[PDB]
DNA sequence: GGGATTCTCCAGCCGCCGGCAGC
DNA sequence: GCTGCCGGCGGCTGGAGAATCCCGGT
């Protein structure tokens, strides 16, 4: 896989960008549209052939001093419209419908700044938010119900700024400044009942408010993987990828070699490292690594703006690959990258309010 | 008085502020309030439409005003020609029945749809 | 220094008050003649008796004097068209806006049809006729508003009667211009058969100054305020978004304006509307419950005289929107009920007191299960007094008898009871009774 | 160490006892 | 669509208007009291009785109200509101705990459309439901605490209609004579002088079907036992003289205004004055001696009108409420008085005062006895306002 | 040492085997990844979604702000008009917290959990605060100098290879790895390697549960050792969440003679109705060899410790033996057991009423001697007196605290609180419990109703609400002063309990450690409790932690003894009606008060 | 040393007081500003 | 002789009120 | 003039510490 810089975008408002995400829900043959966050503004773009990038509609929350940094793509199960979720330092959840040019849903209640937004891969209406509140929340979309709070006594004891969703859509994991990598489940009967009851709640029908499920105890929790801020997570089937300020992404799994994720006891205390990925100049936290839909290549941006691309094949992690996609203007730090629906192209965002496009030439 | 009380998050969001900005700009370009009406008067531009010739030695002519406000057509003698080409009146003097057409946000029946009378 | 912040901050109230001026001029919130500090307005006094039985005589006299004239059925002939095809003649009658109708309906009834030449010229002819029918009645005319005539070939429309049914169309040959979609025109014959300053300070870093032209008039609402006292009162009461100060410039007066710092003028309706998602906020499709409040704004003002030296309301009830303690969600009025969302027995700490029990290595599970069960039992009630244990142990039995029997931990349960008795909390006459009641 | 002391909110209270009848 | 955007903008500007009115009210009123009911009321009338507790600076008055709820148990509510009756006294004026409290609550069979107290016996009041019947309640026979069992059985329920409607007024001189208005184009008469054998059900004694459109008003000529006015969506005002034994043939019939009209009131201190307002944004009055001539058209409203009330203790003063979210005060003593240009710009001289203290459509308003100048008004924003304009306005 | 070098030398082959395992692990993971992604792609393929269109300039804003997305290449800069998002009413900052109705001791975390994040601007010129904090923790931050990690396998191999060429190796391992940080773990690993066996879930002295199949005959003390050690007497919970485990076991005196001791026929197989057994009943003050299991023998040994004579009750509690069988087992085994102690006390004094006057004499001694330094109120701890009385060497006496019922003082200890005697509402100064601020314990003030009606909440006593936890209904909303606030729903009169201030119990130094970051956050929850402990509500608590400071508040805080625990209750300083925000003074130093709370909410009236 | 340094998120790194026509210069700063002379009141 | 039963004694607190510094 | 201001001043609250009654046997 070889990517060449075909085009570069700069919003020119001189504010760091975050949370670039492709609209993976777009059907086959649809235009390649992705979202990107800049300051109090939300920007969408379309990717054309030959590297041409067209500017789509942009939204701004000028009503207050706001700094957004998150995107999450979902589709409306009723009207088939594509929806976008935006959150910022104000702890505000915003749902924007580009078709109607307006925001038709907003959620408040988070205790502090949101940090990562991800949707349930199987159920588009379940929306998860990662916040400085030291807790996690899963939101419902068809109904405005909120049923999850992952935090408290055995939750993260500091800011949470990353989470990931399993492919089957039954298990979440979280990481934060407390060096803790904590595991959460949806396949549990209690969570399934809560999710089912979330759609079965009519606020006008009953005086009682919805019974949101408070969850303080993760299924598995460890703190020995990283000795610094663990700041981005992705899953590898059952194996887990996590990165920190120690300039190295780590691959690991709970338990031992023969330990199954379903059989992991709640009181598990032994972890197993699997592999390492090496890079330099990762001395600043809040940098994220991205993964394609087919889980075949890995990508990561750096403070010096160099890109680190490695495939996820049978290649051993010691010598999996060494790819550094660079350009002389990449001096700005990268925050997050995004892969297309079929890993054809990749988009990166930076601190200097710039957007970079990478197209694959196999 | 105190050092710093919480800001109550003023209800006029910028979303309605931009709409008000467009409405004011288009309304000033359509009525010339701040420029010609001195901030309190709406202007109207007339033109001869129908030249009628009465039974006696008198000629009356219609003058139709551009903004198409609540005012109806009025017969004007030919002697008043070139005198009422541009006419200015105060906002309060417009006919109350159909003065709402000046701006949709001047007044609307907020319960536009009613389950009961 | 880019002053854009100053521009935006001082532009924010400009639009609101300029729009409010035009809104109030067409229809005011209140009569400005009735304001106390606007005393030079409303020169009329309330001295008038006007017995009602004599108003009818005055009305009858006015009506008798007002019988001006009555309309004369009309006929008209059309002169040739003029331009730099048969004609269509339709009569348009408009009724008043009724409750069911969204707007005022019109009725373009046709009086017939006639032929006209294709743009003829004068001195060439050597004549079509349209006649009206008076089959209608004043009872039918009760629901009508006005009358007008429409001519098409190219559409024109003129009115015959005024608002008060005053005739505007006498008999005579009339020439009318024509507008499509000088120029086109048509002819036809009808027959009946001190200087004030303003300063805009910005954080003392920089400022902008103006002069109050058209003095004694508000720059925002264009209100004629003859007195400086009335002007200042109106500015500080209606244009509350700004803060004003008196400086007494040698020209006669000076008013330094600045943006209000607090201006506690947020949403004042039902507070739960602002949190609701768009499409449900301010829906007004039906009643919306809210917690009752009570505010008094005016009780008995002193009604003092004009005072230039004067320049240099309580509430009771839930005056805010309350939130859930845990989820920070808005609290609905029905959710404000006996449900206090805070009980003696949190679930998370129940779970923790079970997880931490298994951590102890030198305990068999047979004792751990009894420990957890009894901890949950006490936590369900939070016993404090020592005399409760007779009833507390009896109720523990009555609650968890099935669970312990299925767990086959009765012997461990009586071991726990013995442990309690070693602490002088349980009498010897209660252990046997608890065991007997178990079966 | 512990040279610096953090600020803790408090609620001071002291109490005597009642004198017997004489 | 475009309706929602302008609706939101107008909601914001209406909130701004309400805030400005709240800031300007100290220099415009001698008394302002506001309270938000748990549910909006479609009725507003003061009970005739009053108590003045000695040794304090307030007097207690009772309000006749109702409950209009989206989905909840529906009640008939009578609230006790204390008013400051002192000029030098100025909590706000009296106690700090509370000025308005609910004292009577009676379960209802649906929404409360209208409710008018019998002047001779205030303990018995009649109410109109969206159903086809009229309910008679006597709150002395019902507990203050509403029973959880739902709809309370009224003393009597009156049949004769087939569709919803709310036009109500009690006979000022006789007890039990009730004429009511409903959308069935019918006006029904009941005689409740004494009907022990009713079994809580009373049929209409006389049904008036004179109008061909929806009738929503009935008010008696207060100085005659046989003359009352009736109003319809038929754009006419129509007076019926009873004992004529002609449910079709009226005493008189006059085309009132150009659109649907529903509000009619007879002046208490006059034998021939009748006034009414219409959806045409006009209030017009007539003389019973000559119905074919309109005395004057009060024209300052901007929207539909569904209430006109004559001010007691001031014959020459009239007030009317409508969906314009304003309460207007009209003074006939100022008809045609010359005024200064600024006064003319403010409005016609005959308009005495306009009340801007509402955020939604006003459903009902009333002038009270036992107090000459305070007015209560209930709107669709769940807010209740009791207000008295500044003394400098009159005398 | 060369522990890292040896670990790498072994890790050569260890990582060879690890690579052998992880190649197959990666292959299986990729196979499952392919299957799951195939399922997800199939689920996605079935849905059609409307494409997004470009943004035409809306007629709602002719003059507005437009963003010019520029490009570094030859592509033209694109300009589009911004759409203004609708505003949302936000909420003030409030970190997550678990609900709490009691208190909570936290084990002193000697290591820093994690370095908190700050504004990244002030520390640029004042970065020495980080060094001050690490000096407060003396460099003990999680993961500091970890030298990698050990999975207890390489460490075990190094320890085995660390022969004489135990203790020095243990110290080196502890220094090189903070995960263990103690020689106890190294010695445990050494013992495990030497023995290569574990006794089981039971302690090293195997004591399986009675109901389990692995029954064993164990004496009463060892059988009930776990129950006695882990049970906590004060607040009635095994493994108390608000009490330490450092306490004496259940070994204490008891009333030996508290039974009728009337001989009766206890069924057909009774201890009585047999001449030999009847004689042996008094003496101990054809025996069949029944299969008395180990659990049965251990539980007989336990049950003999509660009656010492009643074979009827013990045998009725024995499903496998009868009363005659109980007597036979007694003659068989307990005839060789130690004689019963049958100990008792004398207790000469009988003037219970006069004890209050002497009680007040000790209180007067305290209030006349230690009044100069009486601000050092010490956390109560139940003192255990083996033989000495409640003398000047009594731990409770030196703590200047009255002896609660959990004391090991004599039954008439002079320092023991006898209890209030109010016949009615006891919130007045006439109540002794109010003077020396305390809550009437439900075992002493039976007249005031503290003991009575424990189920219902209609109690005359107003000095027992904290024990019953009958806090009012309180609501949460943004404050009118700063951040969140708490608002009371129902009206409350002056001097009425509203709620308790619950939180986490921590030491004074741990309180300083938490306050070090609380000061930087400018927001604190530290409530001083006593001279020993500080209750912290940052992580747990209830709605009350949002109450704001006020120099002229409407509520006051009082630290009171509640059954031997320092608890903080809040009361109304004045009458408060519906919808008011609650305030109380934080008792801060004036400079620190103005630094932390600089909002007054009101100007001076004159 | 590296284990205790401050973890950083980012890199190391008008004279003419004309009239109240300033208000008519204020609201329509674009789209055909009126009077053609309020620009002097900038 | 005890035990339940009243029954005043007391120390402290609360609200009011009449001088006492200023103006 | 009037502002706290202050201590007494009678008026009241409730603990509590003694004076009184009756049952039961000698």
């Amino acid at each position: 896989y070889s990517f060449k810089c075909v085009n570069s975008l700069k919003e020119d408002h001189n504010q760091p960008l975050f949370g670039v995400q492709f609209n993976w829900h777009s059907k086959e043959g649809d235009p390649l549209v992705f979202a990107t966050v800049g300051s109090n503004r939300v920007t969408l773009y379309e990717c054309h052939s030959q590297g041409e990038i067209r500017l789509l509609q942009s939204y701004v929350d000028a009503d207050a001093d706001e700094n957004f940094y998150t995107c999450a793509w979902t589709y409306d199960s009723n009207t088939s419209h594509p929806l976008l979720a935006v959150a910022g330092s104000r702890g505000i959840i915003r749902i924007i419908n580009p078709i109607t040019m307006q925001c038709i849903k907003h959620y408040v209640g988070h205790g502090n700044a949101i940090n990562e937004l991800k949707f349930h891969p199987r159920d588009p209406n379940l929306l998860l938010s990662v916040s400085k509140d030291h807790a996690l929340r899963l939101w419902n979309i068809q109904t405005d119900t909120l049923v999850a709070i992952f935090g408290g006594v055995e939750g993260h004891r500091d800011e949470v700024l990353s989470a990931d969703y399993d492919l089957l859509g039954e298990k979440i994991m979280s990481c934060g400044m407390d060096h803790s990598l904590k595991l959460w489940r949806i396949n549990s009967k209690r969570m399934m009942n809560a999710i089912k009851e979330s759609y079965d709640y009519n606020p006008n029908k009953t005086n009682r408010p919805f019974i949101s499920q408070k969850i303080h105890f993760p299924d598995f929790s460890t703190r020995d993987i990283h000795r610094n801020y663990v700041d981005c997570v992705r899953w590898l089937g059952d194996l887990i990828l996590s990165k920190s300020c120690e300039n190295a992404i780590v691959c690991w799994k709970p338990g031992k070699m023969e330990d199954d994720i379903d059989k992991i006891k709640p009181s598990e205390s032994n972890v197993t490292i699997l592999g390492r990925f090496d890079y330099s100049q990762c001395d600043i936290w809040y940098m994220r690594f991205s993964m394609d839909f087919w889980q075949k290549m890995l990508a990561l941006g750096n403070q010096v703006g160099k890109l680190y691309v490695w495939d996820l094949e049978v290649e051993d992690p010691h010598k999996a690959k060494c790819t550094t996609l660079t350009h002389h203007k990449c001096g700005a730090a990268i925050r997050q990258t995004s892969f297309s629906r079929d890993s054809s192209i990749l988009i990166a965002v930076c601190d200097d309010a710039s957007i970079w496009r990478w197209d694959r030439l196999r | 008085r105190r050092r710093s009380l919480p800001r109550p998050h003023d209800f006029f969001d910028a979303q309605t502020l931009d709409a008000i900005r467009h409405r004011a700009i288009c309304f000033n370009l359509s009525a010339h309030i701040e420029s010609l009406g001195k901030g309190h008067s709406v202007v109207f531009h007339s033109t001869v439409i129908a030249k009628r010739k009465e039974d006696s030695g008198k000629i009356k002519l219609l003058l139709h005003w551009m903004p198409e406000d609540i005012l109806p057509d009025v017969w004007v003698n030919e002697s008043e020609r070139h005198q009422l080409k541009t006419k200015v009146v105060h906002l309060s003097k417009l006919p109350k029945d159909t003065a709402l057409l000046l701006d949709p946000n001047i007044y609307r029946t907020m319960p536009q749809k009613r389950l009961k009378r | 220094a880019d002053h854009e912040l100053f521009l935006q901050a001082f532009e924010k109230p400009t639009q609101i008050y300029r729009f409010l001026r035009t809104r109030n001029l067409i229809a005011p919130i209140f009569l400005h003649r009735t304001l106390t500090y606007m005393s030079h307005r409303n020169s009329r006094t309330n001295i008038k008796r006007k017995t009602f039985k004599v108003d009818d005589m005055l009305s009858k006299v006015e009506k008798m004097k007002g019988e001006q004239e009555s309309h004369s059925h009309l006929q008209l002939t059309f002169t040739g068209f003029f331009h730099k095809v048969t004609l269509e003649v339709l009569l348009v009658k408009v009724c008043h806006k009724k409750r069911k109708d969204v707007s005022c309906p019109i009725r373009q009834v046709p009086t017939g049809k006639k032929q006209v030449p294709l743009n003829p010229d004068l001195n060439q002819t050597k004549p079509s006729l349209a006649v009206s029918s008076n089959e209608f009645e004043p009872s039918n005319s009760h629901m009508v508003k006005s009358y007008s005539l429409l001519f098409r070939v190219f559409v024109a429309q003129m009115t015959v009667f005024d608002k008060n049914r005053r005739l505007q169309l006498l008999d005579g040959e009339y020439e009318v211009a024509m507008q499509e979609m000088q120029g086109p025109t048509l002819q036809f014959t009808l027959r009946w058969t001190l200087r004030i300053f303003y300063q805009f300070l910005y954080n003392n870093n920089t400022r902008q100054q103006t002069e109050a032209r058209d003095d004694l008039h508000c720059p925002w609402c264009t209100l004629n305020c003859r007195k400086l006292y009335s002007l200042l009162k109106h500015l500080k009461l209606c244009h509350s978004r700004f803060i004003f100060n008196y400086v007494y410039h040698p020209k006669g007066a000076r008013i330094d304006v600045s943006i209000n710092e607090c201006y506690d003028g947020s949403y004042a309706g039902n507070p739960q509307d602002i949190h609701r998602q768009p499409g449900f906020a301010f829906s007004r499709n039906g009643p919306v419950k809210r917690t009752p409040i009570t505010h008094i704004l005016v009780c008995r003002p002193k009604r003092t005289k004009a005072s230039m030296s004067e320049f240099l309301t309580y509430s009771s009830g839930h005056n805010r929107l309350y939130f859930h303690s845990d989820t920070c969600l808005p609290l609905r009025p029905q959710e404000m009920e006996v449900d206090s969302e805070d009980e003696k027995d949190p679930e998370w700490l129940r779970e923790k007191t079970i997880t931490q029990i298994e951590e102890f290595s030198d305990v068999n599970e047979g004792e751990k299960e009894v420990m957890k069960l009894w901890n949950l039992h006490v936590m369900k009630h939070g016993f404090i007094a020592d005399n409760q244990m007779n009833h507390a142990c009896m109720l523990f039995v009555e609650n968890y008898g099935q669970k312990i029997i299925k767990k086959n931990l009765c012997r461990n349960f009586m071991l726990h009871l013995v442990s309690m008795h070693d602490f002088n909390l349980i009498s010897i006459m209660s252990i046997d009774k608890a065991v007997t009641k178990l079966r | 160490q512990l040279a610096t002391k953090a600020a803790r909110k408090s609620a001071p209270a002291t109490g005597g006892v009642k004198k017997p009848h004489r | 669509k475009e309706a929602a955007f302008d609706d939101a903008v107008e909601e914001r500007v209406i909130n701004e208007e309400y805030k400005i009115w709240k800031k300007n009210t100290p220099f415009l009123y001698d008394l302002v009291m506001t309270h938000a009911l748990e549910w909006p009321s479609l009725t507003a009338q003061w009970l005739p009785d009053v108590t003045r507790p000695e040794g304090k600076d307030f007097s207690i008055h009772r309000l006749v109200l109702g409950t209009h709820t989206s989905d909840e148990q529906n009640h008939l509510v009578i609230a006790s509101v204390q008013l400051p009756n002192d000029d030098a006294q100025f909590g706000g004026f009296g106690s700090v705990s509370g000025k308005i409290e609910i004292e009577i609550k009676i379960n209802h069979e649906g929404e409360v459309n209208r409710a008018r107290y019998m002047p001779q016996n205030p303990c018995i009041i009649a109410t109109k439901t969206p159903s086809s019947d009229v309910l008679v309640f006597d709150y002395t026979k019902h507990p203050s605490k509403p029973d959880p069992s739902g709809e309370c059985n009224p003393d009597l329920r009156l049949r004769g209609h087939q569709k919803e409607g709310y036009g109500l007024s009690w006979n000022p001189n006789l007890s039990g004579h009730l004429l009511s208005a409903s959308d069935d184009h019918t006006i029904c008469l009941w005689d409740i002088s004494a009907v022990p054998k009713e079994g809580k059900v009373v049929d209409a004694k006389t049904i008036f079907t004179g109008h061909t459109a929806v009738v929503e008003d009935v008010s008696w000529h207060l100085l005659h036992e046989s003359l009352f006015g009736s109003v319809a969506d038929d754009q006419k005002l129509m007076i019926w003289d009873t004992r004529s034994n002609n449910t079709s043939k009226p005493s008189h019939s006059v085309d009132a205004h150009t659109a649907e009209v529903n509000c009619l009131s007879f002046n208490p201190y006059s034998e021939f004055i009748l006034a009414t307002g219409s959806a045409d944004k006009t209030v017009a009055l007539w003389d019973l001696r000559n119905l074919k001539l309109k005395l004057h058209s009060f024209e300052s409203h901007k929207d539909e009108i569904f209430q006109v009330q004559w001010s007691p203790h001031n014959e020459t003063i009239l007030a009317s409420s409508g969906t314009d979210r304003r309460l207007n005060v009209w003074d006939l003593s100022k008809i045609g008085e010359e005024q200064s240009p600024e006064d003319a710009e403010d409005g016609p001289p005959e308009l005495l005062f306009i009340h801007g203290g509402h955020t939604a459509k006003i459903s009902d308003f009333s002038w009270n006895p036992n107090e000459p100048w305070v007015i209560c008004s209930v709107s669709e924003d769940n807010i209740m306002q009791v207000w008295q304009m500044a003394e400098n306005i009159y005398n | 040492k060369r522990v890292k070098s040896e670990y790498m030398r072994l890790r050569q082959l260890k990582r060879f085997r690890r690579a052998d395992e992880v190649k197959s692990m990666f292959s299986s993971n990729r196979q499952k990844i392919l299957e799951r992604t195939e399922i997800l792609n199939q689920e996605w393929k079935q849905r059609r979604i409307q494409p997004v269109h470009i943004l035409t300039s809306v007629s709602s804003l002719r003059g507005t702000r437009e963003c010019s997305v520029t490009s570094d290449l030859d592509f033209p800069t694109q300009v589009i008009p911004l759409k203004t998002l609708n505003a949302v009413a936000s909420v003030p900052i409030m970190y997550s917290w678990s609900p709490l109705q009691q208190n909570f001791m936290v084990e002193d975390e000697t290591v820093l959990h994690n370095i908190p994040y700050m504004g990244d601007e002030v520390l640029d010129q004042d970065g020495t605060f980080i060094e001050e904090l690490i000096k407060n923790y003396d460099g003990k931050v999680h993961g500091d100098r970890e030298c990698g990690f050990i999975n207890d396998e390489i460490f075990v191999e190094l320890v085995n290879a660390l022969g004489q060429y135990s203790d020095k190796i243990f110290e080196a391992i502890s220094s090189m790895f903070p995960d263990k940080g103690t020689a106890e773990e190294l010695k445990e690993k050494y013992k495990e390697l030497t023995e290569q066996q574990l006794p089981g879930a039971l302690p090293p002295e195997c004591t399986p549960n009675i109901d389990g199949p692995n029954a064993k005959s164990v004496q009463r003390e060892q059988s009930l050792h776990s129950f006695h050690t882990l049970f906590c007497r004060r607040c009635f919970k095994y493994d108390c969440f608000l009490h330490p485990f450092h306490a004496t076991p259940n070994t204490y005196k008891r009333k030996n003679t508290e039974t009728a001791l009337d001989n009766k026929p206890c069924g057909p197989q009774c201890y009585q109705h047999l001449e030999g057994a009847k004689e042996f009943a008094a003496a101990l003050t054809p025996p069949e060899n029944v299969e008395w299991s180990g659990a049965e023998a251990s539980m007989f040994r336990v049950l003999i410790g509660t009656y010492y004579d009643n074979f009827c009750a013990i045998a009725r509690l024995i499903g496998t033996k009868t009363c005659r069988q109980v007597y036979e087992f007694r003659v068989k085994e307990s005839s060789i057991i130690a004689p019963a102690p049958a100990e008792d006390v004398d207790t000469p004094p009988r003037k219970k009423k006069r004890k209050h006057r002497l009680w007040a004499a000790h209180c007067r001694k305290i209030q006349l001697k230690k009044d100069g330094s009486s601000n050092h109120v010490y956390n109560y701890q139940p003192c255990d007196h083996p033989r000495q009385p409640c003398d000047s060497s009594c731990p409770c006496v030196i703590a200047q605290n009255f002896c609660e019922k959990f004391c090991q003082c004599s039954s008439e200890c002079q320092n023991r609180f006898p209890g209030c005697r109010c016949k009615a509402q006891c919130n007045t100064k006439q109540c002794p419990c109010y003077l020396a601020v305390r809550e009437c314990d439900p075992d002493l003030c039976l007249t005031c109703g503290a003991a009575d009606h424990w189920d219902s909440k209609n109690v005359s006593c107003k000095n027992c609400s904290i024990q019953r936890g009958s806090k009012k209904h309180l609501l949460l909303a943004p404050s009118d002063v700063a951040g969140w606030g708490i608002f009371i729903k129902d009206p409350v009169q002056k001097n009425e309990f509203i709620s308790e201030y619950c939180g986490e119990i921590i030491s004074q130094d741990e309180a300083d450690r938490r306050g070090k970051v609380y000061d930087k956050y400018m927001c604190s929850f530290l409530f001083n409790l006593n001279n020993d402990f500080v209750v912290d509500a940052t992580r747990k608590g209830n709605k009350i932690r949002f109450a704001n400071h006020s120099v002229n508040p409407n509520c006051y805080a009082k630290v009171m003894m509640v059954n031997g625990d320092h608890r903080i209750g809040i009361f109304a300083k004045r009458a408060i009606q519906t919808g008011e925000e609650l305030f109380f003074d934080y008792r801060y130093s004036q400079a620190d008060a103005l630094k932390y709370v600089g909002i007054e909410r009101e100007m001076e009236i004159p | 040393r590296p284990r205790l340094q401050a973890q950083r998120k980012f890199a190391q790194s008008p004279p003419p007081a004309t009239q109240i026509s300033d208000l008519s210069k204020r609201k329509p700063k674009t789209e055909d500003f009126l009077t053609f002379l309020c620009l002097r009141g900038s």
